[PDB]
């Protein structure tokens, strides 16, 4: 029988028994016993075993009783405008926040950004990954602000600098950028504010177009679904 | 319905976050509007006079102090050097301390605006406070002549002292805790005795013997910090209030206009800040803000031994 | 190895035993927001909002978007 | 011809036409370089004698790719410059447009890979621009990498040779050498697996040992500075089975006895 | 009285010096420009502050200095009004005025004044007008002077600097973007301090009104 | 209190007043580690120089559409003296002061324009030292850019001079140096013109001229040895290969 | 740099039985070097080693006589990379290891240094590394073995019991003293499978499990023992049978990698 | 007409609509018009704009700039209207009669006039080199040789839109010229030799120098003196 | 230092079996931490580590992670820089052996560890090697980062191994000093060391959930 809970390198079942594969938090290791070559698939993770069918079965490990990639939803922050493309940096992975530590505080008083300080000029480039509040970034490109007419489309008229969208992951990219995609009913843009940031923040009433409640204006964005 | 973790909106939008929470009585931090957070300490076991009876002989630590406060962790040691000294109230009287500052937060290099601004305002309070005065560093020299010692009941010689800080998962500002743990480090410095064996003199310091420092105890002064917000219409769920020990991410990315105390359990005040860049600040809130810290520098005076 | 011979390696391998300090002990020590939820962590919607206004706004929502028009004539040209 | 240095007076004529490696003042042509001056017609030029690798249209590479871009590859080759791959240069397994493939382009071509290619033209500093739209280019496997300097590689019509053993030998033009087990593809010569990673699973070991001797004797040839043809390299790989270990043939002296050795019987 | 001179330097955008007794301070503005990628926001402006001494290289009692400037001129600038760019605003002190190992009062109201007038001289937007005075406190007389002499702060008890918000034709107070206090007070001493320091800084921008009305006039038709 | 020139004309070391120390050099002697490279010996001076490039540009902030970009970098051992340096070298104003002025010296001569979107390097090694190094250099470098093919205009030659009293003393070494003024030249091809001109201690005015002319022979002599070495490698090489 | 079928294909000729190599070479063979000694007049001893793939090293002994009361230890090395940064990591290492195995008591006889019974000399070691394709710590031990067995120092000629009544030491101006010291050598092994390689090449250790850094001195294996990564996409564990392999094939091959350095 | 500052009270009925000018916001939160510049108000279907002086220039539509090419890319110029500033673009379709077969022919290091067409606050600033609103084409394209000037703001709206400044005025009585006026702070002159040239951009400079539009006459004639 | 405060440049400084607790999961601004407390009689130890990742990194693009391993003292300065490189080198060489580095394409883990207290109550940095092991093992299983087994360690005469598989392969090898003939009892005895440590670390992750 399977077992129940899981730990770093604990055994959890041999090759067969029906063909056994490794899913997320799972391995497989060559183990030598009594002199005899054994198979099996190992836990990485301290959590729970599940398998479904997929005859081939998949063995996961689940965390309880991160990292982008392809497929995944993310929710990010947009920078910068051009005719060809949106720049976007990551703020959350999975209802995850990322990093944990955003750097807020660190460049005393003010409105700084997280690299707008004194110790930016004195990172150790040789003896880290990246300094202290650094995100990853991202690029929407025209063509995939949706899936139709994907010729005709101002981006001006989609997103501002300053708002909130919700996107999904294409591809990894470059070591600079990944490549994001918000052609979906439930992807765009979730939080804005009026007056490019000057102003309080609007609710989505079509599919199209926000109002800002204080006074009855209205502005024209590319509305991700509510409820 | 579409719902985000406390944490992912304290990132996204913490004003929302902040004018949500405040409607309903509370903060982002699940405290009431004027409530402190927890203090406990633990003094002087990090040095070399810990252990009355055996003395440590590795270690030169001359005082030391462990604090905690909610979740963060400050802990502060102090050393000594001497110096030849060649060639009233008044400020040209007393003497200071020279901190350094480390704040622990995933990053190599070198200081950030943080550390240098908390160790420069560490300095410098504590000279502006007449707490240590420069006659209780002198040093009373001895002789050792065949091998003893003798110590009385030419050049002339000061101690001078140094402070090393860590602070551990910090959540928001920390002055106020360094600060805090600092004067309760002070309280439990020994100086060691000292003697002598173009012209070449070594000062030597003894290996067990030494005195207590003396320092204006009526002087001590304790730290906290305040924060003023506007409430919005729109945003409250179904006028300007005043909160008390700032924490977390929203309430640090969003409030402006900010009060910091230093105070006294005499009845006077040693520091006061104000900044608006918010809310505007009235005579009523600064009273109320002096009131508050008049009663947490009571509190954390007369709270241990 | 057999079958029955991987399993009992398998449960042999699989072995460990399952069983004061003033640091540890200084630093490992010890309704309103379950009522409102939904509204404390949902998306914005304004306090002053009359019904017919979200009424309205909720309508539109359940109605085809743009790109759902054009997909469902594509359908025709690209079987 | 006549050596020349830099600053050096070439000619005071003026009836000559200058090309590379001069400069002139009126009708006075200096030297740029050291080298040899060379005459086609009314041209004069000075030919270096030492430098790096120059592209040409038509030529038969090896490289190693270098940046993963956009709708791009760099290939690094040996030159001044990288060269420039397109991804509309290459054959795709599936397809073009498809209702991808620009942005998984790692899936067929990733940093580090070899390949082989040819010189589709020149940009206008020189660069070049490859294609692999052929069955005989793509990606190398199943075999060993060796460098030589590619001023030793004798200009041929064919680089593709097979040797005895049942190995394969690639010339590049560039210096760079390919050795590797003959296929079905190199004896006929006399659609998802063309970018797979994977080697044969039947590779023998008297491959692996012909690989290794074919590897020392290039070196050897190369140490004594004599230009690599095939039939030198046969020649050179018969003339070695004196030594019964491979491990032998690494000796300063084993190698100069041999590139003499194949000195001598070509003269005679 | 205080001297103050708008326009002096050639190649920035805007300048003035400011002189107040013994304290002497040149500061310059330059800006909106393109920032770095790191100095970057979104949706408004950003700044970069430099301070630098009389005497010595720059140490860890700038960083203070510019931490507090900045605190003081982040609320005057309509910053939205220029997304993404940068303003560069650097000041030189030239004579302190005061001893410089014990205090820097002096030092940072004249900051202050010198780089409201520089903004003011290079056509930044501002949201009103401001001003800023040094206090002090003296033994024994306890009486509270406003702009002390250097032999007055040595013998002083505490030490303040105050800087205010005035809007409606320099006649109302709007906020206080910055007190300081340091030393042994009490809370009658304190709001005394506070009504004696709104009419002497009431004073202060009036004069500094004149002097920008004589200054600018003439450049314009 | 000793004979720097003697009444008899005479020197410390045997030599007389206008007269160069040996000079050995060496070309292509790290065929594996660069395109070019040499080894000079100057009396007793040693110096090894490697000459990487024109290649592609490490970051793609390094590069220019025009023309290449030139580096210099400069190593001093810590024991290419008698006593030993007590710390590194690597960042001292001198050796930067030094490296900006030879950059500068072969930009002008070295046709960059050539080769755009490309980068080339040069290191050097400096394993003794003993007076005059700066001209040593200079030569190091025009030996290693001629042996990697790469075009340029002319020669350029260094050299050293000092004034003792009223006597021009030809390529000083480290004890003279320490005794009197010196002077450092660069001259380019046969011609008067000067690409370097050094001065660091003293001099008076109406003694300068002299000490120029002297000093421009002396690094025609130079340049004619360097030739000579070059077209005898070049006549080797092609002999045979 | 290499890509996944050349690794491949590399790794199943090393993990074979027999062990194939690239080159041919069997599993305890070392590749040609050349040695020049005593080619730096201003100091005490030198020498350069060249590799046959372009890899080269200078090192040179500086002397200097100290007080031997206040100073601890007589040897110090420093170690200078080209193309690396002063506070590198590898340097570091290197340089921490390379004054491990030279310390005071470690087989080095120091007593050979005692000039007077209050003196001594002190060795300064300095190491330059112009081109290097893999980790060159055998490299720079053969190095510092070459020239420490060709180096001269000067000859006292002045007292040598000065406890009581102390002269300044003074030396004979013409004459010098070799020095006899004894110096070990440090080995690197590669793992690949379950076979044990000498001196791996640059490619070989591209496809290397693990490592080994093993010293040697006078017959005997010597302290200073390592377990090494030679590089970070293969690094996996092995076995404790492998390393008394090693241990073994040192002990039996060191002594003729010895006489090669002879003279 | 009047003098004002950043936070006084604004002089204008709230009932009557007023059009909004350089120097005047309207606060996005409170809908409060308020002045944020110092100099004079001027209120004129009325509209109300303060003058103020300035050195720096921001891009805005309608506005005659002179520009230097700074890069070519596939499809358009990169243009630099003012050092340390972000640049703007200039399409290769912006030139009359063009066509993909007809092409422009400028280099890095070229003089532009052209007209500001786009200013949007979330992109990059568009110059073309025709006035698409008249289809006029005046002076527009390549300045060859010739000079350039530095001035301020206000000198160069004096210079372009007042035709009651003295200065073209003085100067054409000394010698024959040509010129090129742009609001971003940019002047540029030619004449047939290479002194008269000078003496412009000396006369040019000195005037702008000054303050008092009566002493140019002098200036002008001291200077066409001082060349000989 | 224009960057802290030194004080007077004249001044001169003053002259004058195990029992362990394992707990994670305490510093909030951070991925994963530990802290390790040990206590024999004549010695006493406290550590504590964080992880910080995965997180973006500066540079091209790599196809596996990257770790990154940082040493500092506490209280004492009793160790230079050299050393402190040289067990992290160590360190790092032991720990790119059980991460699964190639589940993290283009991305950084750091890893810092905290020397705060170490007391003689009755050769000195390699007994502290062990305890380090211990503590990054269970940072990183609390930051949830993939392991392929569990890393300890066992010290012996200034020998020091580390074990995977029950104490079946080897991952880290160091040896100073010592005898030269002793190499199967230190290997005994740490394996013996290990196994302790490895139940010990396995309860902790299994009780505090």
């Amino acid at each position: 029988q399977f077992p129940e809970i899981a730990y770093p390198g604990k055994l959890i079942c041999p090759q067969y028994g029906f063909n056994y594969v490794p899913g997320p938090g799972t391995k497989l290791i060559q183990y030598e016993h009594n002199g005899r070559t054994l198979e099996a698939i190992t836990a990485t993770l301290v959590g729970t075993v599940r398998c479904e069918e997929e005859k081939n079965i998949l063995v996961s490990v689940l965390p309880g009783t991160n990292l982008p990639k392809e497929g995944d939803i993310v929710l990010t922050r947009v920078t910068r405008l051009s005719l060809q493309r949106a720049n976007v940096e990551i703020l959350a992975v999975e209802d995850k926040p990322s990093p944990i530590d955003s750097g807020i505080g660190s460049n005393g008083s003010g409105i700084v950004a997280a690299g707008g300080g004194s110790g930016a000029a004195t990172f150790s480039v040789s003896q880290a990954s990246s300094d202290l509040g650094e995100t990853f970034r991202g690029i929407i490109r025209s063509q995939d602000v949706r899936s139709t007419d994907r010729d005709r489309v101002k981006v001006i008229e989609c997103f501002k600098p300053g708002d909130i969208v919700r996107a999904q992951v294409l591809s990894l990219g470059d070591g600079t950028n990944y490549y994001l995609t918000t052609a979906r009913n439930d992807l765009g843009v979730v939080f804005a504010r009026a007056a490019n940031g000057a102003g309080g923040l609007m609710y989505a009433t079509d599919w199209q177009m926000m109002t800002s409640p204080v006074t009855g204006a209205t502005e024209k964005r590319k509305c991700a679904k509510p409820f | 319905p579409i719902t985000f973790p406390p944490e992912v909106l304290a990132r996204i939008s913490p004003e929302l976050s902040l004018q949500r929470h405040l409607s309903l009585g509370i903060r982002p931090c699940l405290r009431k509007y004027e409530e402190f957070r927890d203090v406990a300490i633990e003094n002087n076991t990090l040095s070399r006079y810990a252990d009355a009876g055996n003395i440590d002989t590795k270690n030169n630590i001359l005082g030391s102090n462990v604090l905690k406060s909610g979740k963060t962790i400050v802990i502060t040691s102090i050393t000594g050097g001497i110096i030849e000294e060649t060639s009233e109230d008044i400020i040209a009287n007393y003497a200071s301390v020279y901190p350094v500052v480390e704040v622990e937060r995933g990053r190599v290099g070198a200081c950030t605006d943080e550390e240098m601004t908390i160790s420069q305002k560490l300095h410098d309070s504590i000279l502006h406070s007449r707490i240590l005065p420069k006659k209780a560093l002198k040093v009373k020299a001895g002789v050792r002549s065949a091998f003893s010692v003798l110590y009385p009941d030419k050049r002339k010689w000061s101690y001078v002292l140094y402070a090393k800080i860590v602070v551990l998962s910090r959540t928001g500002p920390v002055f106020d805790l360094c600060w805090n743990s600092l004067m309760y480090a002070l309280q439990s410095v020994k100086l060691p005795r000292a003697f002598i064996d173009r012209e070449t003199y070594e000062i030597i310091c003894d290996q067990t013997k030494s005195v207590p420092l003396m320092i204006n105890a009526k002087n001590i002064a304790f730290a906290s910090n305040y924060g003023i917000v506007e409430l919005d219409p729109e945003c409250q769920l179904q006028n300007t209030v005043l909160i008390a020990d700032l924490d977390t991410e929203a309430e640090e990315t969003s409030i402006h206009s900010t009060i910091s105390i230093l105070a006294a359990p005499s009845g006077n005040y040693k520091q006061l800040t104000l900044m608006g860049g918010g809310a505007k600040i009235t005579p009523e809130m600064i009273k109320r803000s002096l009131l508050l810290s008049r009663v947490r520098a009571d509190d954390l005076s007369t709270r241990f031994n | 190895l057999n079958l029955e011979e991987s399993w009992k390696a398998i449960k042999e391998m699989n072995h460990y035993c399952f069983l004061d300090f003033a640091f540890t002990n200084f630093i490992i020590k010890d309704l309103s927001l379950k009522k409102h939820n939904n509204e404390l962590l949902g998306i914005f919607v304004p306090c002053n909002l009359p019904k017919t206004t979200r009424k309205v706004a909720i309508e539109n929502f359940n109605r085809p978007s743009p790109d759902d028009i054009i997909q469902s004539a594509q359908l025709n040209a690209f079987n | 011809s006549q050596i020349v240095t830099p600053g050096e007076l070439v000619t005071d004529d003026p009836i000559w036409m200058r090309g590379h490696g001069t400069y002139f003042l009126d009708n006075m042509t200096y030297s740029s370089v050291a080298g040899t001056v060379s005459r086609v017609n009314r041209l004069l030029s000075v030919i270096p004698l030492k430098g790096r690798y120059a592209p040409e249209t038509g030529d038969h590479v090896v490289g190693r790719i270098a940046e993963v871009g956009n709708k791009r590859w760099k290939v690094d080759i040996g030159g001044k410059q990288h060269a420039v791959l397109m991804l509309g240069s290459v054959n795709l397994p599936g397809g073009i447009l498809r209702r991808s493939d620009e942005l998984q382009m790692r899936s067929f071509l990733k940093e580090g890979d070899l390949l082989n290619a040819e010189v589709q033209s020149l940009f206008q500093d020189g660069s070049a621009s490859l294609h692999t739209r052929s069955l005989k280019y793509g990606k190398l496997r199943n075999g060993m990498f060796c460098q030589v300097p590619s001023s030793l590689i004798v200009r041929a019509k064919n680089h593709t040779h097979n040797l005895p053993g049942n190995i394969t030998v690639v010339l590049g033009v560039n210096g760079y050498i390919w050795l590797r087990k003959t296929s079905q593809m190199d004896l006929a010569r006399d659609s998802w697996q063309i970018y797979s990673d994977e080697n044969d699973p039947s590779i023998s070991n008297n491959i692996r040992q012909a690989i290794c001797r074919y590897a020392n004797v290039i070196k050897a040839l190369a140490f004594c500075e004599i230009g690599i043809t095939q039939q030198r390299i046969v020649s050179a790989y018969e003339a070695s089975m004196v030594y019964s270990n491979v491990g032998e043939l690494i000796e300063k002296n084993v190698m100069e006895s041999i590139g003499s050795d194949i000195l001598t019987a070509e003269k005679m | 009285s205080v001297q103050a001179e708008i326009g002096i330097l050639d190649h920035v955008d805007g300048s003035s010096e400011f002189v107040s007794q013994d304290t002497k301070v040149i500061c310059s503005v330059t800006g909106p420009i393109e920032p770095k990628a790191r100095q970057e926001l979104p949706t408004q402006l950003a700044l970069e502050i430099i301070v630098r001494p009389a005497k010595g290289v720059a140490t860890t009692r700038e960083k203070v200095l510019e931490d507090k400037l900045r605190a003081v001129l982040t609320p005057l600038i309509t910053r939205h009004c220029y997304p993404r760019q940068l303003c560069q605003i650097t000041c030189q002190i030239l004579e302190s005025g005061e001893d410089e190992a014990e205090f820097s009062l002096r030092e940072l109201s004249c900051c202050i004044n010198a780089a409201f007038l520089a903004l003011v001289d290079a056509g930044i937007a501002l949201n009103s007008m401001c001003a800023s005075i040094p206090i002090a406190i003296i033994k024994d007389t306890s009486d509270i002077i406003v702009d002390p002499t250097a032999e007055q702060l040595k013998i002083s008890l505490s030490v303040h600097t105050l800087a205010l918000e005035f809007v409606n034709g320099g006649k109302v107070v709007k906020n206080v973007l910055l007190l300081d206090s340091n030393g042994d007070f009490n809370e009658d001493q304190l709001f005394s301090l506070l009504e004696l320091g709104e009419q002497k800084c009431q004073e202060l921008v009036t004069n500094i009104r004149r002097i920008i009305q004589d200054n600018i006039s003439p450049r314009l038709v | 209190r000793l004979e720097i020139y003697s009444p008899e004309g005479l020197r410390l070391d045997g030599r007389r007043w206008n007269e160069l120390r040996r000079f050995e050099s060496s070309i292509n002697t790290h065929p594996h580690a660069a395109d070019g490279s040499s080894y000079m010996e100057q009396g007793n001076n040693k110096i090894i120089t490697l000459v990487k490039g024109p290649k592609e540009p490490r970051l793609k902030s390094q590069m220019d559409t025009s023309k290449a970009l030139l580096n210099v970098s400069v190593n001093i051992t810590k024991f290419s003296k008698f006593e030993r340096s007590k710390s590194s070298h690597k960042n001292e104003r001198r050796v930067l002061e030094i490296q900006t002025s030879l950059v500068r010296m072969f930009e002008k001569n070295v046709m960059l324009n050539i080769y755009p979107r490309t980068v080339i390097d040069i290191e050097i090694h400096v394993l003794e030292q003993d007076g005059g190094i700066m001209g040593s250099l200079i030569n190091g470098i025009t030996l290693a850019l001629i042996d990697a093919g790469i075009s340029m205009f002319d020669y350029i030659s260094g050299i050293s001079v000092g004034l003792y009293d009223t006597t021009p003393l030809l390529d000083t070494n480290s004890l003279e140096e320490n005794a009197m003024s010196t002077v450092t030249l660069g001259v380019v091809g046969k011609s008067e013109k000067l690409s370097l001109l050094l001065v660091e201690d003293k001099i008076p005015l109406d003694r300068l001229e002299n000490v120029l002319a002297i000093g421009i022979a002396g690094a025609h002599r130079v340049r004619d040895l360097m030739d000579e070495e070059l077209r005898k490698h070049a006549q080797k090489r092609v002999s045979n290969a | 740099s290499l890509s996944v079928a050349e690794k491949s294909y590399l790794y199943d000729s090393l993990a074979s039985t027999p062990s194939i190599r690239p080159d041919g070479r069997l599993p305890h063979q070392f590749r040609p070097i050349e040695i020049f000694t005593d080619f730096l007049p201003s100091s005490n001893g030198s020498s350069r080693i060249i590799a046959s793939d372009g890899s080269e090293c200078i090192v040179s002994i500086k002397s200097k006589v100290v007080d031997h009361h206040v100073e601890n230890e007589l040897l110090q090395v420093d170690v200078d990379i080209a193309g690396q940064r002063d506070d590198a990591l590898v340097v570091e290492t290197i340089t921490s290891l390379l004054n491990k195995v030279l310390k005071s008591g470690s087989g080095v006889d120091s007593s050979k240094l005692q000039l007077t019974k209050k003196y001594s000399f002190k060795i300064f070691v300095d190491v330059l590394v112009i081109s290097s394709h893999s980790h060159p710590i055998s490299l720079i031990s053969f190095a510092i073995y070459s020239a420490l067995n060709s180096t001269y120092l000067p000859k006292l000629i002045s007292a040598f019991d000065d406890l009581e009544v102390e002269e300044l030491p003074t030396f004979h101006d013409y004459d010098m003293v070799k020095l006899d010291i004894n110096p070990p050598l440090v080995f690197i092994l590669a793992v690949v499978g379950n076979n044990m390689l000498l001196d791996p090449a640059a490619n070989e250790s591209e496809v290397a499990n693990n490592g080994l850094i093993i010293s040697w001195s006078n017959g005997k294996i010597t302290s200073p023992i390592r377990s090494v990564a030679l590089n970070d996409s293969n690094v996996k564990s092995f076995k404790p049978h492998l390393l008394k392999q090693g241990l073994a094939m040192v002990e039996k091959y060191a002594p003729d990698v010895v006489r090669s350095l002879e003279n | 007409s009047t003098f004002i500052f950043p936070g006084d009270s604004f002089p204008v009925d709230p009932t009557t609509p007023v059009k909004l000018g350089p120097g005047i916001y309207c606060d996005p939160n409170t809908q409060e018009i308020r002045p944020v510049n110092t100099g004079v108000l001027h209120v004129s279907v009325q509209t109300a704009y303060i003058d103020y002086s300035s050195k720096r220039y921001i891009p805005s539509v309608n506005d005659f700039v002179i520009g230097v090419i700074i890069g070519t890319f596939s499809d358009s110029y990169k243009v630099s209207l003012q050092n340390f500033s972000s640049s703007v673009s200039l399409s290769y379709m912006a030139f009359p009669n063009a066509s993909k077969k007809n092409r422009p022919t400028l280099q890095v290091g070229d003089l532009v006039y052209a007209r500001v067409c786009t200013a949007e606050k979330e992109l990059e600033a568009e110059i073309e080199c025709f006035d698409s609103t008249t289809g006029r084409d005046a002076g527009f394209g390549i300045l060859e040789d010739g000079m350039i000037i530095d001035v301020n703001l206000n000198f160069a709206r004096q210079l372009l839109f007042n035709n009651d400044f003295p200065l073209l005025k003085v100067l054409a009585a000394h010698t024959k010229f040509e010129v090129a006026i742009g609001l971003n702070g940019k002047i540029w002159v030619k004449c047939e030799e290479l002194s008269n040239t000078l003496a412009c951009y000396r006369t040019i400079m000195e005037c702008c120098q000054k303050n008092d539009t009566a002493a140019f006459k002098d200036i002008a004639k001291r200077q066409f003196k001082e060349i000989l | 230092d224009r960057r802290r405060l030194l004080g007077p440049a004249a001044a001169k400084p003053m002259a004058f079996e195990q029992e362990l607790s394992l707990h994670t999961g305490f510093i909030e601004n951070c991925n994963g931490s530990a802290l390790v407390e040990a206590r024999s009689l004549g010695h006493q130890t406290s550590l504590i580590t964080a992880v910080y990742g995965p997180r973006s990194i500066r540079g091209s693009f790599t196809s596996q992670g990257t770790i990154s391993i940082q040493l500092k003292n506490g209280l004492l300065e009793k160790y230079n820089t050299n050393e402190l490189k040289e067990v992290s080198s160590f360190l790092m060489g032991i720990f790119n052996s059980v991460v699964n580095l190639s589940r993290y394409p283009k991305s950084g883990i750091d890893i810092f560890v905290y020397l705060t207290y170490d007391k003689d109550l009755t050769s000195q940095i390699s007994s502290l090697i062990p305890h380090c092991i211990t503590s990054i093992t269970l940072a990183l299983a609390d930051a949830g980062i993939e392991l392929v087994d569990m890393a300890g360690a066992g010290e012996a005469n200034g020998t020091v191994v580390s074990f995977i598989k029950n104490g079946e392969e080897i991952v880290g090898f160091w040896k100073d000093d010592g005898d030269d003939e002793d190499l199967l009892e230190c290997l005994d005895r740490c394996k013996e060391q290990y196994n302790r440590y490895r139940d010990l670390m396995i309860s902790c992750l299994m009780n505090q959930e």
